[PDB]
């Protein structure tokens, strides 16, 4: 049994959305399903639930905008996001009925409801304790690894923090190889004595 | 409107302790309550549902409590590895209201511890410095005091200035 | 004390719609007594009922491609008396024209009974009635029409969601889906079993058999008698189509049975798979013979 999400990236304020979340092993009939929220250095919230039975409870923050539905012969779990403002960007997850409410989980996918053009990182040489500082992209994140994943030991990846445009750095105690999806860009960054 | 206060949010810990939290409510919801708990960096997982019983996953050390009106969360004993947010839930009726994560912590005694790159010469200064704890103050800039490591034994601190 | 398996991992009961006036239907059918209807031959040796009460099972609400809630009507509230006993017909209308309750028509299927048979009854917390209290014995069909097992144990409600000791509560059923517990050779025993652990949790039971039975079309009669050595099960495997019951089994059950009670049914089907399903009656033996051998009965009033 397994789900996996997609449907998220960078949104101007005003539009809409959809997330679709599938399920394997099972069947969607049978157990209830849950669409949880998580505001990015915030606690978790629940957006929507829909039963066995399509009957669907939405909270009182997000009603009249969001919307939940499942798709049987797909096996699959939509949410649909309406007048999206840039107090609804975080990461969203479908979750299914098991001895509790939240038993099985999902992976994640975040959503960024935000007006500013994507842009790249700018990566940076490194200053020997090494690391590879990034600069100023748009949106998060960037996948950080050291010697194509042979240094995983010592890594210390700090989050990103804020023109609002992220910058971070990640030292180890060497090439450091930085991708970011939403620009598609991958870097591999040489260090000096 | 039932409402779900989940106390402590923050949790200190030791060498030695038994985790005990309470979820306080304000009305009745038979024994529907659910104990979650998420590592930081990956995606919740479920600890205990009906607030006393026990998920064949996880083992018998955290081992639930009655429910009165508040409920306990108890475990037999204190593991380097149980360092999480533990969140509360109410799956009794239609609103599914969740609370706050309580972050757990392993014991350990007081401990302490780049000029511009030339492309860009904007011009960043930062400075490094590392393995303490507790989660220190250190040369305009955007100090990132970053959260005490997994292990909760050390950390490292980066902050940067731009001229 | 048997073991029956583990239990539901369900959080939530699903819910149910309970209907009476989509469901109040006037099939009249009175009892024939010169029919060998509900004539249990007797025991032992080689050589007594009327429009009775009727029962529905329906295909829960759907849409053009996933179900929705289920379908039930309140043959739960209504709790009767064992007395003597009854007299089971199922299958009577099948091979001919019926609507699927939910302008519509098909053609009728059937359907088998699940029993529920204990003597001290009570109401749930809510308000509702059909709540039976310590031993009960339960008498239910699997596999899709092609087993019955039988067991005796405690019922102990849930509060879940829409269960009975929960939330939002308006009635307990059974439900099975046609697409994955019915299938050619692969066909699954425990589906209504599973659907009955969803409401209730099995406690203490003493035994749980099994009889295998074939898949067919006939009109079929049943019947269940209790004596001092315990319940007799009467009747298939000695008379097939002149409807004369016959005994199978006995259950060791010694307490004395005073209520029994219907457990609903239905099947999660969308509107392109609406059958239309058979209407089962039951007859109470009021305590009041022509031979072929087998007989082929005039009241005497």
């Amino acid at each position: 049994v397994q789900l996996v999400e997609s449907g998220g990236g960078l949104i101007q304020p005003g539009g809409s959305l959809r997330l679709s979340c599938a399920a394997s092993g099972f069947t969607v009939i049978d157990y209830y399903m849950t669409w949880v929220r998580q505001a990015p250095g915030k606690g978790l919230e629940w957006v929507s639930v829909i039963y066995a039975g399509g009957s669907t409870y939405y909270a009182d923050s997000v009603k009249g905008r969001f919307t939940v539905s499942r798709d049987y012969s797909r096996n699959t779990l939509y949410l649909q996001m309406n007048s999206l403002k840039a107090e609804d960007t975080a990461v969203y997850y479908c979750t299914r009925d098991y001895l509790a409410a939240g038993g099985l989980w999902g992976q994640g996918a975040l959503v960024t409801v935000s007006s500013a053009s994507t842009k790249g990182p700018s990566v940076f040489p490194l200053a020997p304790a090494l690391g590879c500082l990034v600069k100023d992209y748009f949106p998060e994140p960037v996948t950080v690894s050291w010697n194509s994943g042979a240094l995983t030991s010592g890594v210390h990846t700090f989050p990103a923090v804020l023109s609002g445009l992220y910058s971070l750095s990640s030292v180890v105690t060497y090439i450091c190889n930085v991708n970011h999806k939403p620009s598609n860009t991958k870097v591999d960054k040489k260090v000096e004595p | 409107e039932i409402v779900l206060t989940q106390s402590p949010s923050s949790l200190s810990a030791s060498v030695g302790d038994r985790v005990t939290i309470t979820c306080r409510a304000s009305q009745g919801i038979r024994n529907n309550l659910a104990w979650y708990q998420q590592k930081p960096g990956q995606v919740p997982e479920l600890l205990i549902y009906g607030a006393s019983n026990l998920k064949p996953g996880v083992p018998s050390r955290f081992s639930g409590s009655a429910s009165g009106t508040d409920f306990t969360l108890t475990i037999s004993s204190m593991q380097p590895e149980d360092v999480a947010t533990y969140y509360c839930q109410k799956y009794d009726s239609a609103p599914l209201t969740f609370g706050g994560g309580t972050k757990l912590e392993i014991k350990r005694t007081v401990a302490a511890p780049f000029p511009p790159s030339d492309e860009q010469l904007t011009a960043s200064v930062v400075c490094l410095l590392n393995n303490f704890y507790p989660r220190a103050k250190v040369w305009n800039s955007q100090e990132s005091v970053t959260e005490q490591d997994s292990k909760d034994s050390t950390y490292s601190l980066s902050s940067t200035l731009t001229l | 004390y048997v073991d029956v398996g583990p239990d539901s991992v369900k959080s939530a009961c699903i819910e149910v719609d309970i209907q009476q006036t989509f469901f109040d239907k006037t099939w009249p059918r009175p009892i024939d007594v010169s029919k060998a209807d509900g004539i249990i031959y007797p025991q032992g040796r080689t050589y007594f009922p009327d429009h009775g009460d009727m029962y529905v099972y329906s295909a829960g609400h759907a849409t053009g491609t996933t179900p929705q809630k289920l379908f039930v009507a309140n043959y739960s509230q209504d709790v009767k008396q064992f007395a003597n006993g009854f007299v089971v017909r199922i299958g009577a209308a099948a091979n001919s024209t019926g609507t699927v309750i939910i302008s519509t028509s098909a053609t009728i299927r059937k359907i088998y009974p699940a029993f529920m048979l204990g003597s001290s009854v009570g109401n749930f917390s809510d308000g509702k009635m059909g709540r039976f209290f310590n031993h009960t014995l339960v008498l239910l069909p699997d596999g899709c029409g092609t087993l019955l097992r039988a067991f005796y144990c405690i019922l102990e409600p849930r509060s879940g969601n829409h269960c009975p000791a929960g939330n939002s509560y308006t009635s307990f059923a059974t439900y099975h889906t046609p697409a994955t517990d019915c299938s050619d050779g692969n066909y699954n025993r425990n589906a209504s079993l599973n659907s009955f652990k969803e409401y209730f949790n099995l406690r203490n039971c003493t035994f749980m058999y099994t009889y295998n039975i074939t898949e067919d079309e006939i009109l079929e009669w049943f019947g269940i008698t209790q004596t001092a050595q315990g319940v007799h099960l009467f009747s298939r495997y000695v008379d097939l189509y002149g409807g004369n019951m016959f005994q199978f089994a006995t259950l060791p059950v010694y307490d004395t049975i005073k209520y029994y009670s219907i457990i609903p049914h239905s099947i999660r089907s969308i509107q392109s798979d609406r059958k239309a399903w058979a209407a089962f009656y039951v007859y109470k033996l009021q305590p009041l013979l022509d031979f072929s051998g087998y007989i082929r009965a005039i009241d005497c009033g």
